[PDB]
């Protein structure tokens, strides 16, 4: 996977709500991963690696 | 490849090719089911006891094979004995009952 | 709503929570939180997209 | 008579907790030093992880220091260094030990989520750990002052409480505390209190946990185990040979990680001893104790905690908690059509190496060799004589052949060795079906049945000729495959005009004589005199002869057909199915031997005439329809018609899509049924007249029609256009592949084709693993189930009728009832007439008698209804086997059931294989239908909150039953009408649990079998109801008690155990105190979880938890099962060993 | 407004399945351990499994799981409990060292004086030196030297 | 060779007991205490035993009777020998 930013969905299966979901991921060539992801409550989250 | 009686592994006594003379074929669980479906117990016993894991059984057998007497005096496979020792090495007491 | 779910208040607090998230079980330090967070995505050494 | 002491043939096994003294019993010395070897003279340092004094001599019958080296001195303990001179093998036996300075928790018992110390003490885990690490004090036997017994305190709290009460109050911390806790605990008193407390307060929450704990306690008491033993005093050390230090090349050594771990334990323990004698402050000795705990824990099970790593190696060291067979071989395989069904070509060299000991023995038996050494030297020299000796030892000595994907028992088959010059194994063609072995380079393995019993087992059971029938269903597995069936097809067939058309001949002899001389064509319409027999007289062959209108080829073929078979069987066109039914009828009429030799002759003639036939395949053999291009053009008109409609907005996007996809989908079928007609009947030839037309003699059609190979779908892909492939997305492209393989495929078409090919590849590769997994769960749920009794003698059984699905007969009655025993005598339309009396195996003739009469149904005994406890009676099971006779006593039917269910599972694709899995797993469907809980008039009660309650009204009975049904789901049941129990109160799938509970045992046992058989039969797969019925029997094995008078209320328990106890309680005992129960459906994976033998369970389940949970209960494994006896390495309690285990089982528990 | 661990549980049950990542973050901030998960996947797996097919009994697989939730502080790893246990002891003052050492001196000199006031402790030394000059012993095994 | 044991199975119906009994007989012949009841075609003791089952001259009943007889065949020999062991008195 190429270094950069990547926008995904994970629609369907997540929490079986059909509400889908959306997540962005920053993948460096060398370094820690910066992840951003929503939840069913529409609250934005962030996780390192 | 073919093997009658070759070398053996030190840790658990099992056929192991060391000379490029190859180790025996592996008899798996599915094969054991195959022997179980057939009414053949002795084929299976000799398969996983005397022909393979029994350090006494293999030689005691070989002598009979050359003597012209086909029998087996199976004894206990070394693997299960090793497992007896490994289990018993813990705080676990494992015994063989009755007579 | 995200801010409403945010347990922290200021910069230092957030840095403490992040340091505790990355390396839990051990006490946080100001210099440690600053060093860590700056060494993650902002360091020329530990980070490159090329 | 004095029982025994020294080694006999033992029964069962026992497992339990070890006492410090019990541990010291095994130990022949204490290992006081972390040292291993001397570093120069590699001899072991005395009393160390490797020691001669404690464990054993480094060389056979030789003392360490070397004083007594003679084989004479044996029981001698040397004076210099005490070592008894004995074989070095006893260095693999003798154990050791270590005396721990401070008590140490046994990590398996501490953390194995039944934290055993915890739930024994009713003390939470975190408190126990907080105590162990000296992070807090815990009271022990606090007496009468201020405090609970199990109560925990802290530094200040403890100091204060101590200042208040000097004595009559007690607290400790660390391992010593937990030990004191356990030791002080009196099980009896706790029991006495728990019973009363159980009896007093009425609450579910209270007495549930209460009764569970008292049960646990009394169990632990009867176990013989004592709580203290959970805390380690003495730590046993494993024999040195099982953790070898053995050297290697280049002077380097290699050793087990157990040495690293044990070394750590020893060092920290010794340091603890020193620190105790040096009177260190508490802060230090505590740390040393924690470190000792860590060391011991890492030594036993390193899975938990932080996983200590071995020296210089990152990889975590493997802890204590953390088959190749001689006389065998393997190689690439070849054909050897010349072989008889009972033999296989075995390479010279291979047979020489395999039978080496036999060759030695025979060689020095006749006197050709002076001694065994001389024999070795002879066969090593390969002197010309030894070959003949080999021919002697090979003759009646069978060998075993096996392939890689072993599924059904036919996966391994015994043959008779035929010496071959070459390195390849020659395998009989007719067996290639059973093995699923192509010749594209598949390899097979050979085994040698050494013992006499193994040879006889191989010949009377595993022999090729002894199994001619699939264990899944009675149909022959020896059915000719491809070349042969094209042979018999080209042979038995007719064209309109040929040589010798219409003439007459005395018999098959001069028919063949007419053909071989080139005078008469192989296929020509001819009347010949034939003599066909029939055994229709009582046990006697009747002869008859007549003029049959047939072909030259069929007449020639009749020379092979044995005895009582009618000529009618060879007068057809002889396809693969007819050529199979031929063999089948031959077997159910003439017997085994005739069927075998018949089969052989059939293969030989098949290959022969197929060879003569000159059947080939050319590029002109595949004929494209002349009308193809036109159909393409027309459908292609449709697509733009709909396109022009979308452009004018007359149709929507999705509608346009569906329309176009439909018109193309139709076009495909049109072209298909063009090329099919054209490739089928297009041969137009003349006999004495103008014209006439028949089935084509075109090659590829012959192959596809005969059943040799190829099929209408594939032929469709060769000539007509191929399909309308689809992206991985699942979406199907509205521009199908109009080109075929005969035509060139342009870039795109192929590109889009690549996917389909790959997804095919990947999916098949996946369904392999799926099938295997299914077979595994299935054999795990069955296994030990074996025919045990002969006849249970129950009238109970299930009602067998034809399936009658939708239109006519999706499966007949004769098939369903074939090979099965009748539950009770059935009748003609008129009665006082018993055709099939009581229990009689229904074979071919009998089923035909039932077919004569109009009989629509037969009650049949099944394995699910059999009254026999712990097994199945042969009378109930059925017949089917490699032999047409009723099942033998002691044959293991669970294994073959599972195998027969799982073997075809590769051919399976809601629906498909996962549907089968869900079925056997009892899983409740996604959006299920709810059945009526009880009969009687129903009504809709209350209002909308989460559910709208349905209130039932039984006529006579009360109406306590009110089920709350969520109302957002559309109902079915009529609010003004009555509904029987197990009616449809809504639509959708139904949970088998519901079918079992509300409707019945036979109802659900019918549901499963019918559903899974729907799945298989939809894919064209034959599996007898039997196997699935045994799996079902295993599924419903458990039950939950309702009433009382013997055992506990809610206990899940064996229907066997229960029924045994009530049928025993219906008489004697209390007049009848017998308790009611409720049968329970368990998914296969869940039912497999239940096993009496712990050795069995320790295999497939999670090992640690099983061993611990069994150890605390002191569970005694009596063997009795397949798996455990396989593990322990003794004769299987089934098949040949069944007699043994029977006899022994009777000798045991008796005088 | 609070109690943590119910929610990852109650959701994991309602969905019927939870990804291996789903539980990790949904776990309370209390138990972060790596080998923690190892047995709790078996716990949730016998009652409604998702390891990404089980036992319908449930019941005690919750009560004990809650017991594991209360068991979620002390991360064990004895390096920790030690570093923390010793971290309590206060640093010594330059004069405090002298105090403690003086106390030592008082104690040891007390026991020595107590030894010197025992007649047998004298007589024994006398007889031992009588053994030394009699070649039944050596000077090094009796005295390490006097003051000198 | 014996290609099909169908007849041997016909005689003794169990078919595992066939293997067991035929094994016992094949043992009686292999390590010689005895000799064949049917002409040996060079067939090994296995097939010879199976043939003996086919001809109905060998089975569990017969073998047990023969062995039980042999117990007394040897018992009649030692009759003086063991009664000579009155030293136990
Ligand atoms: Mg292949
Ligand atoms: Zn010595
Ligand atoms: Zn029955």
């Amino acid at each position: 996977r190429s270094p950069g930013v990547f926008f995904d969905s994970d629609k369907g299966k997540t929490h079986s709500s059909g509400k889908v979901l959306y997540n962005a991921r920053i993948i460096p060539y060398r370094g820690s991963w910066l992840d951003f992801e929503f939840d069913p409550k529409d609250n934005l989250f962030v996780r390192i690696d | 490849h073919a093997r009658s009686t070759g070398s053996y592994s030190l840790v658990t006594q099992q056929p192991l090719g060391g000379k490029a003379q190859f180790g025996g074929q592996r008899f798996g669980e599915m094969e054991v089911w195959a022997l179980e479906a057939y009414g053949a117990a002795y084929t299976l016993q000799e398969m996983l006891t005397v022909k393979s894991d029994d350090v006494n059984g293999r030689t005691k057998m070989y002598k009979n094979i050359v003597d012209g007497n086909h029998q087996m005096e199976p004894g206990m496979p070394e693997s299960f004995n090793v497992l007896l020792k490994e289990i018993r090495s813990l705080g676990i007491n494992i015994e063989l009952e009755d007579e | 709503e995200t801010l409403r779910v945010d347990p922290t208040n200021d910069r230092l607090s957030a840095l403490v929570e992040i340091y505790r998230m990355m390396r839990p079980g051990e006490p946080p330090t100001r210099e440690a939180a600053e060093s860590l967070f700056e060494n993650l995505f902002f360091s020329e050494d530990r980070y490159d997209l090329s | 008579l004095k029982a025994q002491t020294k080694t006999e043939e033992f029964d069962a096994i026992k497992i339990a907790l070890a006492s410090p003294d019990m541990i010291r019993s095994w130990s022949f010395g204490e290992v006081k030093k972390p040292e291993t070897i001397n570093y120069r003279t590699f001899k072991p340092e005395r009393d160390g992880l490797f020691c001669a004094r404690i464990f054993g001599p480094v060389k056979d019958y030789e003392c360490l220091c070397g004083k007594y080296k003679r084989l004479k001195h044996r029981g001698v303990i040397c004076e210099k260094c005490g070592v008894e001179v004995t074989q070095t093998k006893v260095r693999r036996e003798r154990m050791g030990h270590i005396e721990l300075a401070s008590p140490t928790a046994h990590i398996w018992f501490l953390k194995s989520l039944p934290s055993r110390i915890g739930l024994l003490l009713d003390m939470p885990l975190r408190d126990i750990e907080r105590v162990l690490y000296f992070e807090s004090y815990v009271v022990i036997e606090g007496g009468m002052t201020n405090l609970e017994r199990q109560q925990i305190l802290t530094e200040e709290q403890y100091l204060d409480a101590l200042e208040e009460f000097g004595d009559e109050f007690d607290a400790k911390m660390g391992a010593e505390a937990i030990q004191a806790l356990l030791k002080s605990m009196d099980l009896e008193q706790e029991c006495e209190q728990l019973r009363e407390e159980l009896n007093e307060t009425n609450s579910e929450t209270k007495r549930k946990k209460l009764t569970k704990r008292i049960k646990l306690l009394e169990a632990f008491v009867q176990s013989g185990n004592k709580p203290e033993w959970m805390i380690l005093t003495v730590l046993p050390v494993l024999p040195p040979d099982l953790r070898p230090l053995v050297p290697l090349d280049g002077g380097r050594f290699a050793t087990s990680d157990l040495n690293d771990l044990y070394r750590r334990v020893i060092n920290r323990n010794n340091r603890l001893k020193r620190l105790l004698d040096l009177a260190a402050p508490d802060i230090i000795v505590r740390n040393e104790k924690r470190m000792l705990q860590e060391a011991v824990d890492a030594l036993l099970d390193n899975g938990r905690r932080g996983r200590a790593i071995t020296g210089s190696n990152k990889r975590p060291l493997k802890s204590l908690a953390d088959k190749r067979v001689d006389y065998s071989g393997r190689s690439v395989i070849t054909v050897g059509p010349y072989l008889r069904l009972h033999q296989c070509g075995l390479p010279k060299k291979m047979a020489l190496e395999l039978f080496k000991p036999f060759i030695y023995g025979k060689l020095e038996l006749r006197g050709l060799a002076t001694t065994i050494k001389a024999a070795k030297k002879m066969v090593e020299r390969e002197e010309a004589v030894v070959w003949d000796i080999l021919d002697e030892v090979i003759r009646e000595h069978p060998v075993l052949l096996n392939r890689a994907p072993t599924l059904h028992r036919l996966g391994i088959q015994a043959f008779e060795p035929v010496l071959i010059e070459g390195k390849a194994i020659q395998l009989h063609p007719l067996v290639c079906a059973a093995y699923n072995a192509d010749f594209d380079g598949d390899q097979m393995a050979v085994h040698v049945p050494l013992t006499l019993e193994a040879q006889l087992e191989a010949r009377a059971l595993m022999m090729s000729t002894n199994n001619i029938l699939s264990p899944a269903n009675g149909e022959p597995i020896i059915v000719p495959s491809q070349d042969v069936v094209l042979g018999l097809y080209y042979m038995t067939r007719d064209c309109v005009n040929a040589k010798g058309e219409g003439m007459v001949l005395t018999g098959p002899k001069e028919a063949e004589r007419l053909y071989r001389s080139g005078l008469a064509s192989l296929h020509a319409r001819v009347k010949v005199r034939i003599t066909e027999y029939e055994k229709d007289a009582n046990g006697e062959l009747v002869a008859k002869t007549s003029l049959k209108d047939t072909t030259v080829g069929r007449a020639i073929l009749w020379m092979i057909v044995p005895k009582g078979l009618p000529y009618s069987i060879v007068n057809q066109a002889l396809g693969k199915k007819a050529i199979s039914k031929m063999l089948n009828t031959c077997y159910r009429i003439l017997g085994l031997k005739p069927t075998v030799i018949f089969a052989d002759q059939i293969m030989y003639t098949g290959f022969a005439y197929a060879a003569r036939s000159g059947a080939s395949v050319g590029i002109d053999d595949m004929v494209i329809p002349e009308k193809k291009h036109e159909i393409i053009s027309e459908a292609e008109a449709e697509v733009a018609e709909i396109q022009e409609q979308f452009q004018s907005g007359l149709v929507t996007a999705g509608e346009r899509y569906n329309k176009v996809i439909d018109i193309w989908a139709a076009a495909n079928d049109r072209v298909s049924k063009a090329m099919m007609d054209n490739l089928q009947t297009e041969t137009v030839i003349n006999r004495d007249g103008q014209e006439e037309k028949q089935v084509s003699f075109n090659s590829i059609y012959m192959m596809a029609d005969s059943g040799a190979r190829g099929s209408a779908a594939q032929i469709r892909q060769l000539a007509g256009m191929r399909g309308l492939m689809a992206k991985p997305d699942g979406s199907i492209i509205e521009t199908p592949i109009t080109a075929n393989f005969r035509e060139g495929l342009n870039v795109l078409q192929y590109f889009i084709s690549t996917h389909g090919a790959r997804k095919g590849l990947a999916d098949t590769a996946l369904k392999t693993a799926n099938s295997g997994y299914l077979t595994r769960r299935l054999v795990d749920v069955a296994q030990d189930l074996v025919v045990t009794e002969d006849d249970c003698g129950t009238h109970e059984g299930i009602m067998m009728t034809p399936v009658i699905e939708g239109g006519d007969v999706k499966e007949p009655l004769r098939d369903r009832v074939l090979g099965r025993v009748t539950a009770e005598d059935v009748l003609k339309p008129g009665t006082a007439d018993i055709l099939v009396p009581r229990n009689t195996l229904l074979h071919e003739q009998w089923c035909d008698l039932l077919e004569e009469n109009s009989v629509d149904a037969v009650k049949v005994r099944s394995v699910v209804s059999c009254d026999t406890d712990f097994g199945v009676c042969a009378h109930c099971y059925g017949r089917d086997l490699a032999r047409g006779h009723i099942i033998n006593k002691g044959e293991a039917i669970g294994v073959i059931a599972a195998q027969s269910i799982g073997e075809p599972g590769t051919q399976l694709t809601t629906g498909g294989l996962p549907r089968v899995a869900d079925l056997f797993e009892a899983r409740r469907p996604k959006e299920p239908a709810i059945l009526a809980e009880i009969s009687g008039i129903v009504s809709f009660g209350k209002e909308t909150k989460g559910k709208r309650r349905l209130v039932i009204t039984p006529v006579d009975g009360s109406d306590p039953y009110e089920e709350m049904i969520p109302k957002w789901r559309q109902l079915n049941v009529f609010e003004g009408e009555r509904v029987e129990r197990g009616d449809v109160i809504s639509d959708g799938p139904e949970a088998p649990h519901d079918i079992l509970r509300l409707r019945g045992v036979h109802a659900v046992t019918r549901y499963i079998v019918n559903e899974v058989q729907d799945v298989y039969r939809l894919q064209g797969v034959k599996i007898n109801d039997k196997h699935i019925e045994v799996i079902v029997r295993q599924m419903l094995r458990k039950a939950t008690i309702v009433n009382a008078g013997s055992s506990d209320f809610l206990e899940g328990e064996q229907v066997e155990y229960s029924r045994v106890k009530i049928a025993n309680r219906e008489l004697e005992a209390n007049g009848k105190v017998g308790a009611t129960y409720s049968r329970d459906l368990l998914g296969i994976t869940k039912a497999s979880l239940a096993t009496e033998s712990f050795i069995s369970a320790a295999s497939f389940q999670e090992t640690t938890r099983v061993l611990t949970e069994a150890a605390v209960a002191g569970k005694r494994d009596e063997l009795r099962g397949l798996k455990e006896n396989v593990i322990v390495g003794r004769l299987i309690p089934a098949g040949t060993g069944y007699a043994y285990h029977q006899d022994r089982m009777r000798r045991r528990a008796a005088g | 407004p609070q109690s943590q661990l119910k929610l990852l549980v109650t959701r994991g049950k309602e969905q019927g399945y939870l990804t291996y990542a789903e539980v990790n973050d949904h776990l309370p901030e209390d138990i972060v351990d790596s080998d923690q998960i190892e047995d709790i996947i078996q716990m949730i797996n016998d009652m409604g499994i998702q390891v990404m097919n089980t036992a319908d009994e449930d019941a005690a697989e919750a009560a004990a799981q809650v017991l594991s939730s209360v068991e979620s502080g002390r991360t064990t790893d004895p390096v920790r409990m030690y570093m923390r246990e010793m971290g309590t002891v206060e640093l010594l003052t330059r004069e405090g060292e002298i105090d403690i050492a003086k106390r030592i001196e008082d104690g040891i000199n007390q026991v020595q004086c107590s030894v010197a006031e025992y007649p047998e402790a004298i007589t024994y030394l006398l007889e031992q030196y009588d053994r030394v000059e009699a070649e039944e012993a050596r000077l090094s095994d009796l005295i390490t030297g006097f003051v000198d | 060779a014996r290609v099909t044991v169908q007849d041997a199975v016909e005689k003794i119906g169990n078919r595992f007991d066939l293997v067991l009994v035929a094994a016992r007989r094949a043992r009686q012949m292999q390590v010689g205490g005895k000799d064949p009841l049917v002409p040996e075609e060079n067939d090994k003791t296995t097939v010879i035993a199976l043939r003996e089952i086919e001809e109905g001259l060998i089975n569990n009943q017969i073998l047990d009777v023969r062995e039980r007889q042999e117990q007394q065949e040897q018992e009649a020999a030692e009759l003086q020998a063991v009664t000579a062991i009155a030293e136990g008195r």
